[PDB]
């Protein structure tokens, strides 16, 4: 039932934005009536469509059953089987949630086309939605590479001046990289017949077979986590992109690479898994320890928050390899914490400065709390979320992933425990300097922060700390789902 | 597969059309007219010259009549010949064939009918002409000689089935039956 | 002496040289069908040449429109 | 199913030298144009004909 | 079998929408046009149904071989 | 059908005065003997018959169903490119007049047509020369209808010698294998598979691969691709391919019986080099045309892993892989053609010339597409994309197959350079997604009057016009909707690839 409506209404959504927008095409050099107010039905139209979106999964939640072991919902779409667990289903909530903040975003900061882009949005947060329903290696390759096509072009004609250098950087990045990882899945369906989540993860594979299925699996994980040293796509496309797309870049697209090891790797490659965490702890750490000291000599702001994003995706590829569920459960919180106050961070940095001034250099920006206090609040709070302080989801998320790492492996694990200090070295830079000394020369005074950015950070702040404070709401749904993933034999 | 009773793997042409059936008949016509008519859609779906529509000159519909008339006789041509080889349902042409066949046999003349080919001229015949109708749709090539390579054993022939007690045909032995292998080679093994 | 290519030396520099080229490897097959059939005494193969002499003129002709008209085509102003 | 269906219709049976299917349906010679017995070395008997390997068909 | 040709003629339906689209002319002009873009594609579909209806039958027939080929192989 | 409706066109052809309405109508004629070609041989054609394999013509022919998904596919995708010579592509009489002015446009088509249908079906080493000279001479023929065209004339004159070349390559290897065995017929040569020499197979191969425009023979097709009219290069870029790819896989299937693993490994290095040289040829460039000459030499690279393999994996990629990408490469040659209407004029730098026969010959000349035609620029996008094998339009699942069958033959190498060699070509299909797209917002509120389109003529003021002709804006229509939506029928899709037999029996 999930799917199919979540797939059925959306397409007839999409089809009735085309059929009222491009009515009109022929020659007419008429006004229209929807264009008024830049495109505001249509716009409308389209918001509406998110949050219904959002709908659909909760008649789906009123039914799930948190003490049941295995897949719900289980449904035949498109000769495909989907299905959903606790792990799926909060990464599906938070895929839609972000949907009508992304439109929202952008209500009145294009330079025109938002029929285009609304769709783009809707048709981003589906394929991410779905990519977390389907039961197979082979539909979530179809799903996991389906995006590029719509963002490829969403950078490219709604980006910044280097848009070209960010929509190239993001096609080829990923697309060769994944393809290394259809390689694996193809290995798969050619010895075992079949993709599918549940019969793979009963077969045991030879050792090195299961070596060459890993590796070809984390190039393309690794580089949309993404981990050093692939890394390097990101904070070219973060600065490029519109600001709906990078709060979905931000928000959905990276936590793919966590349910990827989820799927991917953990029920089926699990004694290899065993064999290569040593090496994905390295890299991770050195990955969070090199992020940090490169955010400090950036002079970009929107360049900063990417860098302070891959900071904490280190943590949470850090977690989701400890074979334990403090550490499991721990990633998977990182991730849902992560998914609000990193969006909003881009809102602060490039949805609310770049809007009034276009331009993103530090040096521009210094004493903004004396005439514009009510972005320092924001700002203020939302770094203090981003560094893990306690009360903040992002915290208890740290916090687990970092023991997690402890209990996994003592002796390097401690290594986790720099993100305290190394973020906020970086964030507390950042956000000392735009808050600190007099009201800037180069700027002139313009209005504070409105209703609709105002909402905007409401909506992102109030997950992170209801999280924070009381994660058992989360804790509860991912208890049985994440307790599937432990790998030990005990004698 | 729903294979049915093979009557003849290399039917002679005249076989064939005589085999027609009065739908066979119809699509020859459909494909006759099927071709001007067609002209005719082309030019209501888009019109050749400018926007509005114009009837094909006279020239081209008697061209395109010609086209179709020969379409429709290869359709018609392959529809009768599908019977014949099994692939199609031939109840009909099986209770056809087997009175003829009957019929000539108790005469003592071949089922096949006298040729003006030598031994060899008539398997080479037949290795040429069986299974063309596979290509018919590309060239031409047609089944015109009385030759003996049909993928028939003429021994079937001589049990009586049912609806065929009141033929009374009373059937020699095949080395009585004129311009048969089997009634040719009397005095020499290599001459008929 | 073959394996150097020494035959893109004998070849002329003219495009009618190239034609005069493919005729003569193409007689080079038809002259060893030829030798095989009359070796085997096989009447096949010397089917298969008289086939080959016929095609291979075939496609000399076609090739030598293209160059008639390639060449009319540099002699086209033609003012008289 | 989906699985075993896949593994049946993808696996490739192996061809050498032995066995492979080779589409000839009779014996070549019975007649020629002229002069059918040469020097008496055709030496298969067409009236005696055993049996020929009739080709598989997998839908019938 | 009504579902499935329901679908094809929604599919005939799309491409004359998207058609118009390439023209540049209002989707409402000539509403003719996806009467006859649903009827072809909807005998289009019932060919096609057929098609898949043969193809299965014949999928069953030549997978018993298959698996009496497949059972003297395990041993 | 062919043959006796061609030998009336060329009679009636030359008999009716010369008109550019006639030659349409006459084209029209041409489509209509296509159609009846096709219903004729559906009718008599099954599938589920023809599995075993069936010999005709004294054996000089053999078809079975894998020879005959090839011949219906030739058919179809015959009859789509003879929409663009029977009706209107733009609209425009400057543009669309080249189409009707030669006679024997249709009957070229025609003859080249039987030549295509019967090279799969070739059971004798004499009818194998016979008929690769007769789809040859047709294509040369076709490569110089234009002939008061400079470069149209240039172009054939290297195609004829290119293709003489590969035709006694291909002679030579037939007279040595007739050498050895002194047989003629390709099923009693299979009676002395192990004892012929294999090599004499790979020159025959060699050949083959020259009239496909492998590398490292790829130079002359690239030259030859550019340099036709855009009708032209529509047709000979695809078509010989549909034939002779068929073929390469027949004769590889007999290959295999003895299992050469030397044989395995030269063309696998025919396969390397041209996966290098088909994405890194593409790099720099700025012809369109040039563009998809290394596309289909890319193209073929991958078909050709699944032929090299060959086994019961490659029957299905092979079949679907050649009819998805037939579709994406008329998709894309119907678009190229109809955007010519959306060409600026002038009213000057670098000295530009532009002709009749190639309006859009550059790729920034598909600038602002975006803006002038959204729906087409779409269509546009979702064919590069199913090029670039984006989920889950056809040409995922077409590089998906491929790499099941090449990996499941121990083809290591050849399935990693190819997804190397996929994310080198995407730089260039991007380009063209960027050139279409990219400057919209900086160019949204601009006055265009001086392009092509605006030369044409209002009717009434009070009717709707459309910008582009019936037929060819449902053909776009249709495939790039095949294109997108092949997810919902995939399934049964290929399970009818999984029925198309080669001697698979058992
Ligand atoms: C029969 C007469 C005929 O062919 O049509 C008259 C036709 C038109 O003559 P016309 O006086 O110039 O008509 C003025 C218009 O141009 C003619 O315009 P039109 O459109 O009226 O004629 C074009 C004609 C198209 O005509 C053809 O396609 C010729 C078919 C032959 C192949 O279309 C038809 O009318 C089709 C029916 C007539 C041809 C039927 C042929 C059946 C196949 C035999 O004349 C011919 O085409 C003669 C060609 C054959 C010459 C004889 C060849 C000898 C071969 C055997 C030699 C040994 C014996
Ligand atoms: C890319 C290039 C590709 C190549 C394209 C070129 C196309 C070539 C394909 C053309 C055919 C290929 C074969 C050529 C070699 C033919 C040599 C040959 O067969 O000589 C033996 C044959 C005589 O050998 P036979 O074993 O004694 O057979 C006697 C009858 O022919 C057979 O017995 P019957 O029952 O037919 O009795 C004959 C009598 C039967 O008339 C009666 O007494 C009434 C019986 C019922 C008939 C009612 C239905 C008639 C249908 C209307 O009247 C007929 O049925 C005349 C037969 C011809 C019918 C029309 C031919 C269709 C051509 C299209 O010589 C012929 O007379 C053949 C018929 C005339 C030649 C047709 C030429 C077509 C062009
Ligand atoms: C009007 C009547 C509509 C046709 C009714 C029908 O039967 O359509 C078939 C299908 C319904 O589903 P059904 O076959 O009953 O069983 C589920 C398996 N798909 O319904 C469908 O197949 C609808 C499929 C079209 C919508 C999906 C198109 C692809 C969307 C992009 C792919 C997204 C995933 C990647
Ligand atoms: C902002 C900074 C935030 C924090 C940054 C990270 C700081 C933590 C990094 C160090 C990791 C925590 C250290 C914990 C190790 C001490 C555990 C211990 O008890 O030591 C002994 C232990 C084994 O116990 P024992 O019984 O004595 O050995 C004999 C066994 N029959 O094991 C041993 O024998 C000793 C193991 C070797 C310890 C190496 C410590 C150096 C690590 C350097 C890292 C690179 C610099
Ligand atoms: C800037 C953004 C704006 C938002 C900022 C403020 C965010 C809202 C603050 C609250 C956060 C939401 C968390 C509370 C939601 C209720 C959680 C709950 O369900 O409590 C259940 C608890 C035990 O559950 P049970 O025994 O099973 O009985 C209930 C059966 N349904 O049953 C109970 O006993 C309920 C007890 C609730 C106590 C009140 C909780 C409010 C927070 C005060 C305590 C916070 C922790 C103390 C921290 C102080 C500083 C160290
Ligand atoms: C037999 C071959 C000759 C038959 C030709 C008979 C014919 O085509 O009908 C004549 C008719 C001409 O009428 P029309 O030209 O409009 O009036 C004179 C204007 N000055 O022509 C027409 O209007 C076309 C009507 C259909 C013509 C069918 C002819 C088919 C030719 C035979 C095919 C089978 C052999
Ligand atoms: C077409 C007409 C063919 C029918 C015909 O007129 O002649 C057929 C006739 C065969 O009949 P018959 O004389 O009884 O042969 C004795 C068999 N032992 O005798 C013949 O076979 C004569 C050969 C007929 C060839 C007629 C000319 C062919 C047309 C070429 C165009
Ligand atoms: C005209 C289109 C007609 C489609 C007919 C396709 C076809 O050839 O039949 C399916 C074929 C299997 O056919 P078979 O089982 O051997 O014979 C009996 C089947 N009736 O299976 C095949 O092998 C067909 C292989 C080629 C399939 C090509 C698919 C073409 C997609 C539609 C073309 C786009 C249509 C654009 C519309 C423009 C016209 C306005
Ligand atoms: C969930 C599966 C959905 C699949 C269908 C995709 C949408 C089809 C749109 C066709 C109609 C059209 O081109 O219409 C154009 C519309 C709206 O443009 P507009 O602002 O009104 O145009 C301007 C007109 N003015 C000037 C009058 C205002 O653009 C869209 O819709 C864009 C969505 C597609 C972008 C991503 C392409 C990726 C291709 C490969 C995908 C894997
Ligand atoms: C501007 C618009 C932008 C895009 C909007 C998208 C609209 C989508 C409309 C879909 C209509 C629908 O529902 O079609 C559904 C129908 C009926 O399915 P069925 O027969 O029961 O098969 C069961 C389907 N399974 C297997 C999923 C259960 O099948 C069709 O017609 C198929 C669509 C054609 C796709 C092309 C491939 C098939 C042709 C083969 C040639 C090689
Ligand atoms: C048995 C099932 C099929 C039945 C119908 C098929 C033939 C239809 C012909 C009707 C006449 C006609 O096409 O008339 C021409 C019309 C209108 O053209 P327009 O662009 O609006 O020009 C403007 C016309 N004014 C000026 C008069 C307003 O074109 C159409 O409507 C195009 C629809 C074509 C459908 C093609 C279906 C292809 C399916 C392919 C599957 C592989």
């Amino acid at each position: 039932m999930l799917v199919q409506n979540l797939i059925i209404f959306n397409i007839i959504g999409i089809v009735l934005l085309v059929l009222l927008n491009n009515n009109n095409n022929g020659i007419l050099n008429k006004k229209s009536l929807l264009t008024i107010k830049n495109e505001l039905k249509l716009k409308q139209i389209g918001l509406i469509i998110s949050i219904i979106n959002i709908l659909i999964i909760i008649e789906n939640w009123i039914g799930f059953n948190s003490n049941y072991y295995g897949f719900q919902n289980i449904e035949r779409f498109l000769n495909i089987y989907w299905g959903i667990d606790g792990i799926s289903l909060l990464l599906v909530l938070l895929t839609l949630i972000l949907g009508p903040i992304a439109i929202l975003s952008n209500w009145k900061n294009l330079k025109g086309y938002y029929t285009y882009y609304v769709i783009s949005i809707n048709m981003l947060v589906i394929l991410m939605a779905l990519n977390f329903i389907c039961l197979d290696l082979v539909s979530f390759y179809i799903l996991f590479e389906s995006t590029l096509a719509p963002l490829f072009l969403l950078i490219g004609i709604y980006g910044a001046n280097n848009k070209n250098k960010a929509a190239y950087y993001v096609l080829i990045y990923t697309l060769a990289s994944s393809l290394f990882m259809l390689l694996s899945i193809v290995i798969y369906y050619i010895i075992i017949n079949s993709t599918d989540y549940i019969y793979i993860n009963n077969i045991i594979l030879s050792i090195n077979l299961q070596s060459l299925l890993f590796i070809g699996i984390i190039i393309g994980i690794a580089v949309k986590t993404p981990l050093m040293p692939v890394h390097t796509w990101l904070p070219t496309v973060h600065s490029e992109s519109p600001l709906g797309g990078s709060i979905l870049l931000a928000g959905v697209i990276l936590k793919l690479a966590i349910y990827g090891v989820i799927r991917l790797l953990l029920p089926n490659l699990s004694e290899i898994s065993m064999m290569f965490t040593p090496i994905i702890y390295i890299i991770s750490i050195l990955t969070l320890i090199y992020s940090s000291l490169i955010t400090l000599k950036q002079t970009d702001l929107k360049v900063i928050i990417a860098y302070s994003s891959i900071s904490h995706l280190a943590v949470c590829m850090i977690g989701i390899f400890a074979n334990n569920l403090i550490g499991i459960n721990g990633s998977l919180i990182l991730c849902l914490a992560h998914g609000f106050v990193s969006p909003a961070l881009f809102i602060l940095v490039g949805g609310i400065l770049y809007d009034r001034y276009h331009n993103r250099l530090i040096n521009y920006y210094q004493g903004l709390s004396t005439f514009m206090p009510i972005f320092s609040i924001y700002l203020v709070v939302f770094s203090f979320c981003n560094t893990g302080t306690p009360l903040s989801g992002n915290f208890v998320g740290e916090f687990l992933s970092i023991t997690g790492a402890v209990i996994r492996h003592p002796i390097i694990g401690s290594l986790t425990a720099a993100s305290v200090l190394l973020s906020a070295c970086y964030q507390m830079k950042l956000t000392n300097r735009l808050t600190g000394s007099v009201f800037s020369q180069y700027l002139h005074i313009t209005n504070d922060v409105t209703n609709r950015e105002i909402f905007l950070l409401n909506w992102l702040l109030i997950p992170t700390i209801i999280i924070g404070i009381y994660p058992s709401f989360v804790t509860n749904i991912l208890n049985l789902a994440s307790s599937t993933l432990i790998y030990s034999v005990l004698i | 597969m729903e294979t049915y009773e093979l009557i003849d793997s290399d039917p002679k042409f005249s076989r064939v059309v005589r085999y027609f059936r009065p739908s066979d008949y119809l699509t020859w016509a459909l494909g006759t007219i099927g071709a001007p008519g067609l002209m005719v859609l082309f030019e209501k779906i888009e019109p050749a010259k400018g926007n509005t529509f114009k009837m094909p000159p006279p020239s081209i519909m008697r061209i395109a009549t010609t086209i179709g008339f020969f379409g429709g006789f290869y359709y018609a041509y392959t529809s009768s010949t599908k019977r014949f080889w099994g692939y199609s349902e031939n109840a009909k042409e099986v209770a056809k064939d087997r009175y003829e066949v009957k019929k000539a046999l108790s005469e003592k003349k071949s089922p096949y009918g006298s040729s003006l080919l030598n031994p060899y001229q008539q398997d080479m015949s037949a290795r040429n002409s069986t299974n063309s109708q596979l290509l018919l749709a590309i060239f031409p090539w047609f089944n015109v000689a009385n030759h003996q390579s049909h993928g028939i054993d003429l021994r079937k022939y001589y049990e009586v089935r049912d609806g065929e007690e009141n033929w009374n045909f009373t059937l020699p032995p095949l080395d009585q039956v004129k311009d048969l292998d089997v009634a040719q080679y009397k005095e020499y093994s290599n001459y008929p | 002496m073959d394996l150097i290519l020494l035959m893109l030396v004998a070849v002329g520099l003219n495009i009618i040289d190239i034609y005069i080229m493919i005729e003569i490897l193409i007689m080079g097959c038809t002259v060893n069908t030829i030798y095989s059939a009359s070796l085997d005494n096989d009447m096949i193969g010397l089917i298969y040449s008289l086939i080959q002499i016929i095609i291979a003129g075939v496609e000399s002709a076609i090739g030598l429109s293209i160059l008639v008209n390639y060449n009319r085509i540099r002699n086209s102003e033609e003012i008289e | 199913s989906t699985a075993d269906l896949y593994g049946l219709i993808s696996f490739t049976p192996k061809r050498d030298i032995h066995h492979y299917v080779i589409r000839v349906d009779e014996v070549p010679g019975k007649h020629f144009p002229t002069n059918t017995t040469g020097n008496f070395g055709n030496t298969v008997d067409f009236e005696n004909l055993e049996p020929r390997r009739k080709p598989i068909n997998p839908y019938l | 079998m009504i579902a499935s040709l329901a679908g094809w003629g929604l599919f005939g339906v799309t491409v004359r929408a998207y058609q118009q689209g390439i023209r540049k002319v209002p989707f409402s002009y000539y509403p003719l046009g996806y009467v006859y873009s649903a009827l072809g594609w909807v005998a289009f579909g019932y060919g096609f149904n057929l098609w898949t209806e043969r193809n299965d039958k014949l999928l069953e027939k030549r997978v018993e071989k298959l698996k009496e080929s497949r059972n003297l192989r395990l041993s | 059908m062919l043959f006796t409706s061609l030998l009336l066109i060329i009679v009636y052809g030359s008999l009716v005065n010369k008109s550019h309405l006639l030659t349409k109508l006459i084209n029209r004629l041409g489509l209509i003997i296509i159609i009846y070609t096709l219903l004729i041989h559906l009718n008599i054609n099954t599938l589920e018959n023809l599995s075993i394999g069936i010999n005709m013509f004294n054996n000089l022919l053999l078809i079975n169903s894998f020879n005959n998904t090839i011949i219906e596919l030739i058919l179809i995708i015959c009859i789509l490119y003879v929409l663009l010579i029977s009706f209107n592509i733009t609209g425009l009489s400057i543009i669309d007049n080249l189409n009707y002015s030669k006679r024997t446009f249709i009957v070229i088509v025609l003859f080249n047509i039987i030549g295509l249908t019967l090279l799969p079906l070739v059971n004798d080493i004499m009818i194998l020369f016979i008929i690769i000279e007769l789809q040859s001479y047709s294509l040369y023929l076709l490569t110089a209808i234009f002939n008061e065209s400079h470069n149209s004339t240039k172009s054939a004159l290297y195609y004829f010698i290119v293709g003489s070349i590969a035709s006694f390559i291909i002679l030579d290897a037939t007279v040595s294998i007739y050498d050895d065995l002194g047989l003629t017929n390709i099923q009693y040569i299979l009676m002395y598979i192990d004892k012929l020499e294999i090599f004499d197979l790979l020159c025959l191969l060699f050949g083959l691969f020259i009239k496909i425009g492998l590398a490292p023979f790829y130079s002359y097709s690239i030259t030859i691709y550019s340099l036709s009219p855009t009708i032209i290069t529509n047709y000979i870029s695809l078509m010989p391919k549909l034939s002779i790819l068929t073929l390469i896989y027949i004769i590889m299937h007999y290959i295999n019986i003895v299992n050469n693993t030397d044989l395995n490994y030269v063309i696998s290095f025919l396969i390397l080099i041209s996966m290098f040289i088909g994405s890194f040829g593409g790099l720099n460039v700025i012809r369109i045309k040039t563009l998809l000459a290394y596309s289909s030499l890319l193209n073929v690279s991958y078909m050709l892993l699944a032929i090299l393999s060959n086994s019961n994996e490659s029957i299905i990629a092979y079949i679907y892989y050649i009819i998805q990408y037939s579709l994406t490469h008329i998709n894309i040659f119907s678009i190229i053609l109809v955007i010519s209407i959306y060409l600026p004029i002038m009213n000057n730098m670098l000295n530009v010339m532009i002709t009749k026969y190639s309006p859009i010959e550059y790729i920034n000349q598909l600038k602002n597409l975006f803006i002038n035609n959204i729906f087409i620029a779409i269509a546009l996008c979702i064919s590069i994309f199913s090029l670039i094998g984006i989920p889950p339009l056809t040409g995922f699942y077409g590089k998906y197959l491929v790499l099941i069958s090449g990996l499941n033959n121990g083809y290591v190498l050849l399935s990693i350079v190819l997804i190397i060699a996929s994310s080198i070509s995407t730089v260039y299909y991007a380009t063209i997604l960027k050139v279409l797209s990219f400057d919209t917002l900086s160019f949204k509120d601009i006055i265009s009057n001086n392009l092509i389109i605006n030369t044409s003529p209002e009717n009434n003021n009070n009717e709707i016009k459309p910008e582009i002709s019936n037929v060819i804006s449902y053909v776009i229509s249709s495939l790039t909707l095949i294109i997108l939506l092949i997810i919902i029928q995939y399934e049964n899709i290929v399970k009818g690839a999984y029925l198309v037999l080669l001697y698979n029996w058992v």
